[PDB]
């Protein structure tokens, strides 16, 4: 029925607001809020001429929080539903989880609460976050663990930012998202990791932008994740609710981390090009280069698998297209599960926003695999991480804002045993 | 591959649909943690205030260096005030009776001179 | 967020004095008043380096401690006088003696007390102060002296709050002083456990970089500070500045140090005195442009940040970044993975087209502390020129109590080069 | 800060009326005390002298003397309008080249008088450093009042530290065979209460004369204006102020290592005769145990700390080189533990000379302060005589006369002794 | 600073008048009143031995004692006369016996406290009197009696100041009396013990300087005394006159005088003669010092050969370089470098002060510590014991009030400075 956002964390709040912006657009709702069932899946109609959404966004310092309260949309949401915080959780999950968490969790937890109340049969949270960096993996495991205890089945899809050392700022990071995906994942349901750097890859080759802005990465998740969500938005067959995400996606319960794939990223100066072809986008989907998270799964097995289209599509076309990806390109499943393809058509064209870097295209794919692969990057994390603490490496500003030095320990442990699950899936 | 899918839904605004390719040939929250949170205080309420009674150390040490150096300065000038005064009124009654040695040997060139003319007034 | 200034000693104001008409001008302020520039974005972060006060204006978060007048009515006398506030400057009167314990304890713990209380209103007043920076000598007691106990004096009351500091570590060859060496090995110990970060700066290198690199024959302590002025505007730039980083001062150190004691970075330069991007880059990796009189190749890099300055495409920057670190690759350890990390503001210094900075904690840093520990020993030998402090009322031991802190500060700069 | 001399004894007071006469000519301060610069009201030369009223430049000194006679003749010939008639104190009968009559017999009673008039001219002085005191090796009132004044400013006076100026006494022209005893004894008492002290071997200057300067049998008033230069040349640091050497500390945490050697010895540059030389060649003359200020040789004593005082036109640019070839041609000579020494320091200040005096207008002149280990030759060659002579009682009678003890005697010489040792206990590893 | 003279017997007054006619000359005052004279230094140090009067006037700080009219009329009627103040005059009237009991215990107390007096008035009113002198004869009662007496008397009072005479060893040839080893020998043991430094003068010499020097036929008690009046300027000098000294009077004592007993400095002077006799100008530097270094020019009678200088002092006159002076000096120390003692390191010191004395250009006096005084001592002993013997005339102090051990405890007081003086052939 209802669904409420939360992001905390500068690279949440950002993908964030550059995501509820292309909702925005979507559903059409000028900033103000007033646009001359359906999508109250994600709004709601308070008061009268208003649309605000549901949503709740934390950060740390002010800063990001602050830009959001002054650009149009300054209008769109309450004032309430933003929460800064003074000081920074700087760089560690320590001092995001333990030490500024714990002053302003008690409030963030109730604010959200404000917004569940409003809402009669609430379905669960999306939660964005940073992978790595301070109250991104801090403050959102802190939260996790208490929306956990607050909310019974209520089920809860995080959208995680895996961090990039090209841009990224910070050498701490593979700590602090070792640490988060520790004590969040028995916490969470489906978790779409979104690689920093396969995100500024499709840019660089895709969009031809030189070295590209954040604010370029987030226009590109931003039209992701609108390609996710639409299931629940428009109300279109297939994933018409969360349960049904999972239900889907993943076999196993610790097995979330499903693999996406967008269609046509195609720029703007090239948007008058005969546009392409059912077929095509369909077998892009299957192209190591369009992928979503940095890695090969020509290699690793699939075990489960969905196609989500929007746009003009009979689906008359989407089979025969199917039939050469099989007979052309790499089959790849597992030894135990069908093969696959649940396939979502929304009739919904999809829009971009305006004068962004991409064209408004006729068709788009989305594919949502839950490959083995993708635990490709489970481990070129785990070898930083590892890397570094066999020196005890910058353990100490960690041990510092109240630690223990076997937390560490025990979470590279858990990564162990989960890269081993990941691998304990291939064949028989 | 060439398939046969299963219609799985139509409404308003779409339609979903599986399609099967090759069969698939068979093969605890807990509360009680916000105790944990200050554990997380409990080290850092202890490092902080330890830093404190490290450094409210480095500090009445300061006391020392600072005055156990006044206090081992006055320490040489009342040693010397007598090693003086005290070196100097040995002098005082060091002379002052070398003056007195000089004149009653004069009493004794005199009271000798005396009486050996009570010898000329008599011979 | 907020940064106040401590500036001690007739090294450590001679310095600060500098730096602060260099920043002054980047964001334009009159000799008194308030801004003068075609530029806009200046006063974003001109926040965090000046408080301001009434009328236009705009005054520095500075104090100025000496332990005599002299050196204070330099500055206000000088350049951009009359811009600090009256009463930030706390006057000496006393002695200095180029003595580490003076400043320390005697006449130091006698004014201290005054120097805390402006800085208390500083730093009370500044709505979410973020942390304090210092600058001062390390031979030679007022500023290495008491220096040392106002940051000791600092934390404490402000535990809390990252402290930070550009200190001089004084050479044999362009010195007042016969017992530096002790003063140095004093303050050293003092540093490794209270501040967050420390700049290195020797005046070997600033002395040599104008000489070798210069072709200056009489080099003052003017043309000299000047480097430190410009380094020093270097390092802070993005913390004053833009909005690309956004660097916490804490952020900034956490990222910056592996473990706690070694905060060592020796610093380093673009070009000199009174630019293609390549050439600009293999000059900050070039020794003979390191602030610390090192040789960053007897010792690898712990971790190196570098902020470029210039409306330049960075599109080159990281093209040449990824360059250094390749034909010098054994030269970075390999256990701290993106370990050389950089970002770029284009607003230039003044006059200067392209620039760039480079902070680096190299553990070849150990080769500076050996050198200062080595005529050190060489000196406390048959405890030599140490009777002016054994009358001071320090301890005979308590010279021993740091020169060891110091050979394993040595020996574990040494115990990181280390494996896979 | 501030800065007050005191100069005891005949030698003491013509040194003194022969270099607060060369201050004088340096600051340019016409007799009477009024200087027509712009530099007063009451910094700089604020060191030395105090701006009493409102037209003169009082010198903040204190003259002492046992007899009147030398005292006499200052508030005879013109600077007798330079200082108060306060600060000359005289007191009717000679210390007679005799130390126990200086400080205990004749010294026991003017020293409170004194003691305190000292007292009125540190009072006005806010922050006052430290004394200079002018006085004569050997010889009465010189050695005994001296070493009873410094037992007691060493009271009323805590950190403020003493600076004394000997005058290292010399067969030649002396008159005096009591000297020696007169010498060690005062020493001994005198250098636990002192902190840097120059000798000035009268030989050695005596020396520089009939070389130097073609004087045949030079005068005192002769050795006085030379002695006059190099402690101008000394102090000249506090004086206007010195780009190095500028303050009492950081002037000498220089030359003395060890709290009982303070004895450098001094070197002065250019000496040449009226009726000009490179800043290379001055420096090499440094370094020529004919310049030097006590009779030694120390090129094979080891030097311990070094300072180098440049006064007049000079670059450090030449300074540099010219050093460079001091250790490439000569005796380097250092100790085993102190760096290479050689702290510098330039005093753009042109050297003035006396103007119908002996020597001439330089450009420039160099200074040297070296604390070497063969200035403990003057030490023992001293300590001979005074040995020699003990070991008959020679003229012990005298002393034990007017009130002093057989065995202070032998507890003098027993400190030498141990002097002596510890100068020759720096050598080496 | 200030010094009284006193100046008593027949032979100490002769000499005591010579002196000061001669003093007074240097500094020029008339036979009564005030300076005539081009030079201008001289009045500098004539506050020393002159206390001023009213009107212009000058008189010498003098106290002239004898124990009979005689001999003060000789001054008061001679050369310069009344230039002593009136009753400064401590006349006698009675015996003086050339007897050393008469002059020390009967007929001397029996003035004496007249005398000490005058010299209590002078030195009370003095300035500050930094010591006295005292001329007198050794060989004869009212000189060496009276004398010793006074300087006993003279201390006590005075401790605190600086004693010191010229005293006139008499000899064997050249004297009046049969008995004055016997009064020699007393007043040596008086002096010896009271006096700082003293003169030796012996008649021995003075006479011997005249025939063996000068060709003088029939020497006087006045050419004679002539010598005595010259040197006794010579060693004054430089407490009356430059200021290239200066001189204590204590410091010159200090430094002259090692062992407190032995103050006997044997002086010498430079040229000589009065009558008939001349320089053909040529004193000269060399020819003056080589020559207050012969002992044939020794004011005692010793002969500084056998037996080691002490200490030795010269002081120089006349408008000369002292260029010189010093380079003659240390020629000696190497020509006679033997007969100095090493113990004391440098000791021989010289000075020159400008201003020649009556006649002549150029001028040296020697004072002159030599343990071959010893030499002198031994030769009055010598007669004494000789006399002592089986106990002639001493009949003459048995009866006067004086004892028989009396002799012998003071011809051993100086039988023992004998072989201190022996006993100082060092090492
Ligand atoms: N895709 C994307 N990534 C971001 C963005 N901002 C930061 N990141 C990345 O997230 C990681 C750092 O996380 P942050 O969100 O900056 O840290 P935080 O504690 O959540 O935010 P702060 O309040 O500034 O500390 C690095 O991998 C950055 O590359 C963004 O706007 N978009
Ligand atoms: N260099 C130098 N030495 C001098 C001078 N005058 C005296 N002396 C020396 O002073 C030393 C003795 O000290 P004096 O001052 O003469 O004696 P004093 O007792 O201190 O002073 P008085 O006894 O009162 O005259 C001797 O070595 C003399 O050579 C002088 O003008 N210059
Ligand atoms: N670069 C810089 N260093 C200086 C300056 N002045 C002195 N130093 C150095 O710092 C050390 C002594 O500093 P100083 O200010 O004299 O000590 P303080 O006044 O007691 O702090 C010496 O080694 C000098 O080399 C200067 O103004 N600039
Ligand atoms: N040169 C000097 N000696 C004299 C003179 N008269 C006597 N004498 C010697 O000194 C000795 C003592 O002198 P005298 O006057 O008789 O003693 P008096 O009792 O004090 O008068 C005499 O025996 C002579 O040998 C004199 O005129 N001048
Ligand atoms: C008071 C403020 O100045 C300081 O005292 N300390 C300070 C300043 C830094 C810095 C750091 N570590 N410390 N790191 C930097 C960096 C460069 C590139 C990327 C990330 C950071 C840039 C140079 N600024
Ligand atoms: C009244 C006191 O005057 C005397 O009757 N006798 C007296 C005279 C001295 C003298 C001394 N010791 N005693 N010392 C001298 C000396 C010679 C060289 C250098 C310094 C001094 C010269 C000869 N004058
Ligand atoms: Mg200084």
């Amino acid at each position: 029925r209802e669904c409420i956002s939360i992001h905390v964390g500068q690279a949440g709040v950002q993908i964030g607001n550059a995501c509820w912006e292309l909702y925005c657009l979507e559903h059409g709702i000028q900033p103000d809020g007033q646009m001359p069932d359906s999508f109250n899946t994600f709004f709601s109609e308070t008061g009268a001429g208003k649309h605000v959404p549901r949503a709740v966004f934390v950060d740390l310092e002010p800063t990001v929080i602050d830009e959001v309260r002054t650009g149009t949309y300054r209008q769109l949401f309450h004032p309430e539903q933003l929460i800064t915080g003074k000081e920074d959780a700087a760089n560690n999950y320590a001092r995001g989880h333990y030490t500024i968490g714990k002053e302003i969790i008690d409030l963030v937890l109730d604010r959200i609460r404000k917004l569940a109340d409003q809402c009669t049969g609430l379905q669960g949270f999306l939660v964005f976050h940073s992978f790595g960096g301070g109250t991104g993996s801090g403050f959102t495991s802190l939260l996790m663990e208490r929306l956990s205890v607050d909310y019974g089945k209520k089920s809860k899809l995080e959208f995680s930012i895996y961090p990039a050392p090209q841009v990224s700022t910070a050498v701490v990071e593979p700590y602090n998202s070792i640490l988060t995906t520790h004590t969040t994942l028995e916490h969470s349901d489906c978790a779409f990791m979104v690689d920093n750097e396969a995100i500024y890859d499709i840019c660089r080759r895709n969009l031809d932008i030189e070295r590209p802005t954040y604010t370029n990465l987030n226009r590109l998740i931003g039209q992701i994740v609108s390609s996710i969500t639409a299931s629940l938005r428009f109300d279109g067959a297939l994933n018409v609710d969360l349960t049904e995400f999972q239900t889907n996606l993943v076999p196993y319960p610790r097995i979330h981390f499903p693999l996406a794939t967008y269609a046509p990223v195609i720029s703007a100066e090239k948007a008058y090009h005969e546009q392409l072809s059912v077929a095509e986008i369909t077998n892009a989907c299957f192209e190591p280069a369009n992928q979503m998270v940095k890695c090969d799964p020509r290699h690793g097995k699939y075990m489960a698998c969905c196609l989500l289209y929007r746009g003009d599509v009979v689906p008359k076309d989407v089979n025969a297209a199917i039939a050469t990806i099989k007979t052309k390109r790499t089959i790849q499943f597992v030894d135990w599960c069908p093969t696959g393809f649940k396939v979502g058509i929304n009739y919904q064209p999809p829009t971009v926003v305006p004068g962004g870097d991409l064209a408004k295209v006729q068709r788009a794919v989305c594919m949502l695999s839950n490959t083995t692969a993708i635990a490709e990057a489970w481990a070129r994390l785990d070898h930083k991480f590892d890397l570094m603490y066999a020196k005890r490496a910058f353990v100490h500003w960690y041990v510092g804002e109240g630690m223990e030095e076997g937390e560490f320990s025990e979470a590279r442990e858990d990564m162990a045993a989960l890269e081993k699950d990941y691998e304990e899936v291939g064949v028989d | 591959a060439d398939m046969e899918v299963i219609e799985l839904n139509k409404c308003t605004s779409g339609q979903s649909f599986e399609v099967i390719l090759k069969p698939p040939s068979f093969d605890p929250s807990l509360e009680e943690i916000q105790k944990k949170l200050e554990a997380a205080e409990e080290r850092r309420k202890y490092q902080e205030a330890e830093l404190l009674k490290h450094l409210a150390e480095k500090r009445e040490h300061e006391r020392e260096v600072i005055q156990k150096a006044i206090e081992e300065n006055n320490n040489f000038i009342k040693m010397a005030k007598e090693k003086l005064a005290q070196k100097m009124e040995s002098n005082k009654e060091n002379r002052e009776a070398h003056l007195a040695a000089m004149l009653e040997r004069l009493q004794e060139k005199d009271k000798h001179a005396e009486e050996v003319r009570k010898n000329k007034e008599l011979k | 967020r907020e940064i106040v200034h401590i500036q001690a000693g007739q090294c450590g104001n001679q310095i600060g004095a500098k730096f602060w008409e260099v920043i002054s001008d980047e964001h334009g302020i009159d000799p008194t008043g308030s801004y003068h520039g075609d530029s806009d974005l200046q006063l974003e972060r001109i926040n965090v380096y000046y408080n301001e006060a009434t009328g236009n204006k705009y005054v520095p978060r500075a104090i100025l401690v000496d332990l005599e007048p002299g050196t204070m009515d330099s500055v206000r006398s000088g350049p951009f006088g009359q811009i600090f506030r009256p009463d930030n400057f706390v006057f000496g009167q006393s002695g200095a003696g180029n003595n580490w314990a003076k400043g320390h304890y005697t006449e130091g713990a006698e004014l201290v007390d005054s120097v805390l209380d402006v800085v208390r209103k500083e730093s009370e007043s500044c709505d979410c102060l973020q942390g304090f920076q210092l600058t001062h000598s390390l031979g030679g007691g007022t500023g290495s002296g008491m220096g040392t106990l106002l940051i000791s004096k600092i934390r404490e009351e402000y535990p809390d709050r990252i402290m930070n500091t550009f200190s001089v570590m004084p050479s044999p060859k362009v010195s007042d002083t016969v017992v530096e060496p002790y003063n140095a090995t004093l303050s050293v110990h003092q540093l490794v456990e209270n501040t967050d970060e420390t700049y290195s700066i020797d005046n070997e290198a600033l002395y040599d970089i104008c000489f070798r690199t210069l072709k200056l024959t009489t080099p003052t302590y003017g043309d000299l500070n000047h480097l430190v002025s410009a380094t020093m505007s270097g390092v802070t730039t993005c913390l004053r500045f833009p909005g690309q980083l956004n660097a916490d001062l804490r952020k900034l150190a956490v990222n910056m140090v592996p473990f706690p004691r070694l905060h060592f970075f020796m610093p380093g330069f673009a070009p000199l005195t009174s630019l293609t991007v390549p050439e600009l880059t293999q000059q900050m990796f070039d020794s003979k442009n390191m602030m610390a009189a090192c040789d960053p190749r007897h010792g690898r890099y712990l971790t190196v940040a570098a902020v470029f300055r210039g409306r330049m495409s960075m599109k080159e920057v990281d093209e040449q970044m990824l360059n250094v670190q390749n034909k010098n690759s054994s030269y970075f350890v390999e256990w701290i993975p993106n370990n050389v990390k950089t970002a770029v503001c284009d607003i230039p210094p003044r006059g200067l087209k392209m620039s760039a900075t480079f902070i680096g904690n190299s553990t070849a840093i150990q080769e500076l502390f050996k050198r200062i520990s080595e005529q050190f020993t060489a000196m406390f030998r048959r405890k030599a020129f140490l009777h002016w402090y054994t009358g001071e009322g320090m301890d005979e031991m308590e010279f021993t109590e740091a020169e060891s802190n110091m050979n394993d500060l040595v020996s574990e700069y040494q115990q990181y080069q280390d494996a896979t």
